[PDB]
RNA sequence: UUGUGGUAGACGAGCGUUGUAUUGGAGUUGAAGUCAAAGCGUGAGCAUUGGUGGAUCCAAUACAAGUGAGAAUGCCGGCA
RNA sequence: CGAUAGAAGAAGCUGUUGGAAAGCAGCGCGCAAAAGGGUGAUAGCCCCGUAUUUGAAAUUGUUUUCAUACCUAGCGAGAUCCCUGAGUAGCUCGGAAAACGUUAUUUUGAGUGAAUCUGCCCAGACCAUUGGGUAAGCCUAAAUACUAAUUAGUGACCGAUAGCGAAACAGUACCGUGAGGGAAAGGUGAAAAGAACCCAGAGAUGGGAGUGAAAUAGAUUCUGAAACCAUAUGCCUACAACGUGUCAGAGCACAUUAAUGUGUGAUGGCGUGCGUUUUGAAGUAUGAGCCGGCGAGUUAUGAUAGCAAGCGUUAGUUAACCA
């Protein structure tokens, strides 16, 4: 495909790049990104849910009622679940991993469409190392910045790979934006986002891991 | 992660007794009863739905062979002359209501002669 | 897609309820009948537990293992068919722990197999050969050395 | 799960299933037998279609 | 054209609630809950309105249920 | 390098309805902080706090270096010189562990009992060759289970019937002599700002009255459902044989999610409950007084079958482990 890199005073720069056409995606797959986006939702949990069963309980082994000469239930057990002890049957326990099995094939394959149609989707808009420089931790020119590129519609994904410091040093006292490492990307989180700006170095690894 | 579905349940016996109306006495009053009374009061509705069309029409045989007896004739006499000649499609109920509209009944019967 | 028009294309089956409503029906034993021993809670039959028959493998005689307390060594064979589709030439176990036809950490003796003909010299060195195989792979104009 | 020690001591498994038996009664007399269920019983068979549904779900 | 008896039982298609997550909105100019009245639904339900009410929700989508109460001489509690 | 005291730390006005504005709208600013909490309704800029910048007298924990205790030290050569872990290995009678239900091997309650590295053990009886090591002395951080707790934080955790029996001064109250068993229950309000003053009444209590936006906030103080108790608007019922209602319907009083409307029915026709299990119950077969919540097919692993997908003819796929 082909896309401006964009400067810091809002605009996008007068030299277009080339991109090769292995890159964007031919064959498109999104029950696999759908998928993707679980298992990424997926082993998400904290085990902080659970119950007890009915071995669990404690309580004496008094019989309410004995084999016979009752007028209601036989009741042999001193705690039930549907007694007032509490504790359900089966309930929650802190063991059920919950955890789904994909395999890395189909999952590269959907990252790599994913990733083009989000290189080529309009949102993204390319940017560099430089411009970061001489520019400090303040969120004041982050913001405006933002507001320049008009880019606070949607969650803006800063991918790092050379870790500029002024860029961790913000993007935390906003709520749209974030920064994270190219391979700690997630096809939820570059749809969940909607809004990005790519460093012109990791084109060419980005391309390589396809 | 224990779920609540007291609300639920509250909110559909709400709906299930608002059906059940006008019983008598503290029947309208048992969730468990209503609903039993409901149900019966259903079937018994279709059944008289069923069952209605199949007496009005022995009502209105019973309400026209009346008259016609009082002509001195059988409502079978009449059904044998619609059928032979001048077949009619007039019904059993709306030349029963001839009777309900004056000076109209004795048009059938002059025009039945034959 | 997107979270608000997330949508699965042949995903989430039927299921089953065994003890939810009745209007809709499958809130009783929901399969296992009415007055039963199965149709009580972990009611079911053992697999050798046949109603009181007796179990099956004490009906019929049992197999004799003259390699008992003994395991066969394994052979990895190479017909001729199969290995056709493999473009390896002058074929020894350098080469073919590199695709990964046998594991690169391990070794095993090589037997050959097969009397479909090829059309191609090729050098063999393998540990067993079957009779037609072996004439098979020298009238292919092939070299086959046994190893040992 | 563990396959039966019992059952797969009498069973062999072949190409496609076909799940290979033995042949009873060897035991006592063959007087009790006729020539041809002495050289036919030494063959041995297959479980059937019915006995599949006994048999698959055994292991 | 066959049609729409049906238990066990098979098969198929859906609805309701909570939470998570993204896009939305309302709300001391009143949210939910509750009661009521003279609606819409093939039904799971969806409303609308009046007022109690005094700060929470509902709408659309997947994921997961301590998920869907007519009885269990069912558990407790209240009431004759 | 820390911990057991602590410090600093940024950014608003107007109007708005509202008791109360922080919500809402406009015009501004803000930064390592718009994490969080409180502040009259959910505040980025009211306050604390947070990111960040810092700090430990005395006590205590961890790591490194230095002077140093203690330890261990190579290569050869001669010699049938001496030794190398005895009730020991073992054999037998019963055993047990071993996947092993006594089988190689290991151990002994009873009996018996070698050799001295030329020897022995073992290589699932054993024997020969061969292989390896020489028991019959001991110690050993490292990866290992576990939290009673502390420190900070989190919860696709439970929200007073749940969650620890125990949010409430809970193993308390209470019971059996006693071992032991074993309770219920939170929410005024915004500030008590607690109903001042007056009247009836001995008082309690109630009514005005006031604070309070509000007393549909009055201490039974977030609301006040269902079951139950009455009360009356209107209608009907005192010749009446109905699982109690249906289809209708005179008349009466009304007028709604305005629609052949609602309520109600003198009277006509019709009609012997629900689940339950049985061949089957209006059943003199059983359960159910009713009401409210609650209340019973989950999970961990593995396999099979169906559908979809990825790959696809040596590919798929990693167990484990690590960032």
């Amino acid at each position: 495909a082909k896309l401006k890199l964009i400067k810091i005073d809002g605009s996008f720069e007068t030299e277009p790049v080339k991109l090769s056409p292995g890159l964007i995606a031919k064959e498109l797959k999104q029950q696999p990104v759908f998928d993707a986006v679980l298992v990424e939702q997926a082993s998400w949990r904290q085990g902080t849910h659970s119950i007890l069963t009915k071995g669990e309980v404690r309580g004496g082994g008094k019989k309410p009622y004995k084999q016979k000469h009752t007028g209601k239930a036989r009741q042999g057990s001193t705690r039930n679940p549907h007694f007032v002890g509490g504790g359900i049957v089966f309930g929650p326990k802190p063991n059920r991993n919950y955890s789904l099995k994909l395999n890395k094939k189909a999952h590269t394959a959907a990252l790599h469409t994913v990733w083009s149609e989000k290189l080529a989707s309009d949102n993204t808009h390319l940017v560099d190392q430089n411009l970061f420089n001489k520019t400090e931790g303040k969120t004041k020119v982050m913001m405006q910045f933002l507001k320049s590129a008009k880019l606070l519609d949607k969650n803006v994904l800063f991918v790092v790979n050379t870790l500029n410091t002024n860029l961790e040093q913000s993007t935390s006292n906003i709520k749209n934006v974030q920064v994270k490492h190219l391979d700690k990307v997630s096809v939820r989180d570059l749809m969940l986002a909607n809004a990005l700006l790519v460093e012109k170095e990791v084109l060419k690894a980005l391309e390589g891991k396809f | 992660m224990r779920i609540k579905g007291g609300k639920q349940t509250r909110v559909r016996r709400k709906k299930w007794l608002k059906q059940a109306s006008g019983s008598f006495g503290t029947r309208h009053a048992s969730y468990k009863v209503a609903k039993q009374t409901v149900i019966q009061a259903a079937k018994y509705a279709y059944r008289d739905r069923r069952n209605k069309k199949r007496d009005f029409r022995s009502l209105w045989i019973l309400r026209l062979n009346a008259a016609l007896r009082e002509q001195g004739m059988t409502y079978s006499v009449f059904i044998n002359l619609l059928k032979k000649h001048n077949i009619e499609i007039n019904r059993k109920v709306l030349s029963e209501l001839a009777i309900k509209e004056p000076s109209k009944f004795n048009l059938i019967v002059q025009k039945v002669k034959s | 897609l997107n979270q608000l028009k997330s949508v699965p294309k042949a995903r989430n089956h039927k299921t089953k309820t065994l003890g939810r409503g009745h209007g809709s029906g499958l809130g009783k034993t929901s399969g296992r009948g009415q007055k039963g021993q199965k149709a009580r809670k972990s009611g079911l039959t053992r697999p050798g537990f046949e109603g009181g028959q007796t179990p099956l493998y004490r009906r019929l005689p049992k197999f004799g293992n003259a390699r008992k307390g003994f395991l066969k060594q394994e052979w990895v064979v190479l017909n001729l068919n199969k290995i056709a589709k493999l473009k390896l030439d002058k074929i020894n176990r350098a080469s073919l722990i590199e695709k990964q036809v046998i594991s690169a950490k391990s070794q095993l003796p090589i037997k050959l197999i097969g009397h479909t003909k090829l059309e191609k010299p090729l050098h063999f060195e393998v540990h067993k050969v079957s009779k037609q195989a072996l004439k098979a792979v020298e009238n292919a104009n092939g070299s086959v050395k046994l190893l040992e | 799960m563990k396959v039966k020690s019992a059952a797969k001591k009498r069973f062999k498994l072949t190409k496609s299933g076909q799940i290979k038996r033995k042949h009873a009664y060897t035991s006592h007399l063959a007087p009790h037998k006729t020539t041809k269920q002495k050289r036919h019983l030494r063959k041995q068979g297959t479980v059937s279609a019915s006995d599949f549904k006994r048999i698959g779900n055994l292991i």
